[PDB]
């Protein structure tokens, strides 16, 4: 045992001590026994902000033409640098062009933009935002990525999909970058810092499966005949509540299974706007140890999908200090879709397939396309077996890699 | 029924100014007016190593058995502890310097009934 | 809290305990909130050594 | 009201110098003046297993219940236990040396109450 | 002022060898002179679970209340606690084998007034 530390107040030699808390400014640990973290050492929210190169900086905007819509160098708010980009418009969309110096070669290039939403109204609150590339022809080649309330309303990098091509686009030989969204009533977002990623490693598939329904067995079995990994994006609250949702030995069972692995997605589902960042931070908190209780240990335990696809920069900031990397929601193709390379693991969205195949078959097709991961996501009870085994089949049969979370977090 | 206040029994303590480097404070039980002390504290200036003894002699310090009991590093105190020891016993703490240089050492704790 | 843990030495069953310093030669933690490592595990003196 | 001095009950140690490899320091409570015993502190000298036994016989030790405590390891002082015995009770502390080498043990406690 | 030497209230034990597999040692307060008893010692010599029972009659064992407070595996000592028992109160601590084999259990502590 010894003598007593050193030092005043109350100090104590001991051989075997239990607690159920520990609250330590030191810890000196000879040999620790501790594989359950809750807090992460990593800070990953700007660790991919400043991969690759900027492309166009926005910096000084004589290069810059409004085709529709108005721009101004915004210097009171920047992302990077001395200035940002304003884009305002009015009951319109805007359009804004930068004409090359020479022809670029963008073949196996991805971009990724800076973005912050100051106000978009009309139609809808949101609009799609697209990076769209002019050839040598007038042709078109589009990627795109969602300005939205909450996970807008800071300044976020966002990695964006491919999105549309008109037919025999030369990226070799382009001539025109463009900036452009819908059209809206009001439009008042600020941009900065578009930057170039290598992605011309080979086109990879991501498929998450939500909120532990209980049709997560027939998926398992599913994407099991093309062995392609499978994410339960778990609620360990869930697990036994219902015949419509699994038992906790179905999901030990799943989860021994080689190519499905558990991503934590809140005790009880709590999602931002909602509840308080304390409520969301105990949810994501219980859900972690819930889950590594349940045999769910490390490198997919820091992983998280927004519950409700919810999220702002405070629940990222929170979300840091447990979790690395972060997805939300979408309706289309282009939202399944980023460069191989992130520079944000936090801004990034997911493809829902629950309202039919079509846009998560297209993300798919378009990941083996044009060299790009695609995120694809369902709940169990919304799919039949038959749509399952179609988005499979386009799996199998596509050029890509099925990749997990882990595998994807690794290669940034 | 009866109230009493209870005051807590006797204070001892043994200290040394500038203790020389291989040179110790030897706290001896016979100094208490019980017999038996039981020492809480080890104020030590510098580093010091705290030994147990039993003697062969009634009265005086030979070695019998010596037990190493915890080594001190720099100036500090170690607080509340139960080391003890009786004359009738024969039982001594020794608290020896191990700093390269002289030290003040002071020890406190209390008397214990043999 | 439980009964004391198997030992001789002072031994003792806490709830919640806060210190300043806790040296331990063996913790085992359930979970843990320690993001903030001084100690690094990695030795990176002799791993690229031989690239 | 009536003030008293608490001074703290009666000290016991008991102690062996240069216990061979096996052999062992047995703690008996009869040693006592109330023929009961809590040792607070073994400071070890080197490796030991402490044991708490139950004798057949109400004078010697003849095994009965034997409990391997715990075991030392190295030099030390194990503070701060509570480990208890009596004659009546006709129960023993063994303390075994398996350091591989000569040893000195010193055990130290009080007395209590039958 | 007066000085008065304080010592510590009777010790109390409850032992058993050979202790068959699902079998227990009943710590009973009313072998306590003073008709409850504080363990602060539970030596196992294998696993036990530790329980605490209230009984319905006076002066014998008929389950009312039972709470397992523990369970301890393998050989050792669970040392300093308080658990408390009264005849008074009916309340008795027994420690049953979980083993799969006989074990020694010896349980220490202190009787306590009602
Ligand atoms: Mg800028
Ligand atoms: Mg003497
Ligand atoms: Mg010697
Ligand atoms: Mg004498
Ligand atoms: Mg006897
Ligand atoms: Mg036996
Ligand atoms: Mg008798
Ligand atoms: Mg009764
Ligand atoms: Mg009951
Ligand atoms: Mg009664
Ligand atoms: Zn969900």
């Amino acid at each position: 045992t010894g003598l007593n530390p050193d030092g005043l107040g109350r100090t104590a030699a001991f051989s075997n001590t239990s607690a159920e808390s520990v609250s330590a400014v030191d810890a000196t640990i000879d040999r620790l026994y501790a594989q359950d973290r809750i807090e992460i050492p990593t800070d990953s929210r700007q660790l991919f902000s400043t991969r690759g190169t900027v492309l166009r900086n926005f910096e000084d905007l004589s290069g810059w033409t409004a085709n529709i819509g108005s721009l101004s160098a915004e210097t009171s708010d920047v992302y990077v640098g001395s200035q940002s980009a304003r884009l305002t418009a009015s009951s319109s969309a805007v359009d804004i062009r930068y004409s090359f110096g020479t022809a670029q070669d963008f073949t196996g290039k991805g971009f990724s933009m800076a973005l912050k939403r100051i106000d978009v109204s009309g139609s809808s609150d949101s609009t799609p935002i697209k990076i769209r590339l002019v050839d040598g022809n007038t042709n078109y080649r589009t990627f795109s990525a969602r300005c939205r309330p909450g996970g807008g309303d800071e300044w976020g990098r966002r990695d964006f999909g491919f999105e549309s091509e008109d037919t025999g686009f030369d990226v070799t030989n382009v001539q025109t970058m463009t900036v452009t969204t819908n059209s809206r009533s009001s439009i008042d977002i600020l941009v900065d810092d578009i930057r170039v990623v290598d992605s011309s490693g080979t086109g990879q598939v991501i498929v998450t499966i939500d909120d532990v329904h209980t049709g997560d067995k027939t998926a398992a079995e599913v994407f099991g005949r093309y062995g392609i990994p499978i994410g339960l994006a778990a609620n360990a609250k869930f697990l036994d509540q219902s015949s419509s949702k699994l038992t906790t030995q179905e999901f030990k069972d799943l989860l021994a299974k080689p190519h499905v692995y558990a991503v934590n997605h809140g005790y009880n589902h709590y999602d931002y706007g909602s509840y308080s960042i304390d409520e969301i931070e105990d949810d994501v908190i219980r859900g972690k140890y819930e889950l590594q209780d349940l045999g769910v240990r490390e490198p997919n335990i820091n992983h998280y999908v927004y519950p409700s696809g919810n999220y702002a920069q405070e629940s990222i900031d929170m979300l840091s200090n447990y979790h690395v990397m972060s997805w939300g929601t979408g309706a289309e193709s282009f939202d399944a879709l980023t460069p191989n390379q992130l520079t944000s693991p936090w801004h990034n969205l997911r493809c829902s397939f629950d309202s039919g195949t079509a846009e998560a078959e297209q993300a798919v097709n378009d990941a083996a396309t044009y060299n790009q991961t695609a995120h694809i996501y369902f709940h169990s009870d919304n799919v039949t077996q038959s749509e399952m085994e179609s988005v499979a089949q386009t799996i199998n049969s596509a050029d890509v890699t099925p990749i997990t979370l882990m595998d994807f977090y690794n290669q940034q | 029924t009866d109230t009493i206040v209870n005051v807590q029994g006797s204070f001892f303590s043994a200290s040394a100014s500038g203790v020389a480097d291989t040179e110790s404070l030897l706290i001896d039980p016979q100094d208490a007016k019980f017999g038996a002390i039981e020492i809480h504290n080890i104020a030590h200036g510098g580093s010091v190593d705290v030994e147990l003894l039993t003697s062969s002699d009634d009265t005086e310090l030979v070695e019998d058995a010596a037990v190493t009991l915890d080594s001190f590093t720099g100036e500090g105190i170690s607080q509340g502890n139960q080391i003890e020891a009786s004359d009738n016993t024969n039982t001594y703490i020794r608290i020896t310097n191990t700093s390269g240089g002289a030290i003040d050492i002071i020890a406190t704790g209390r008397e214990v009934s043999q």
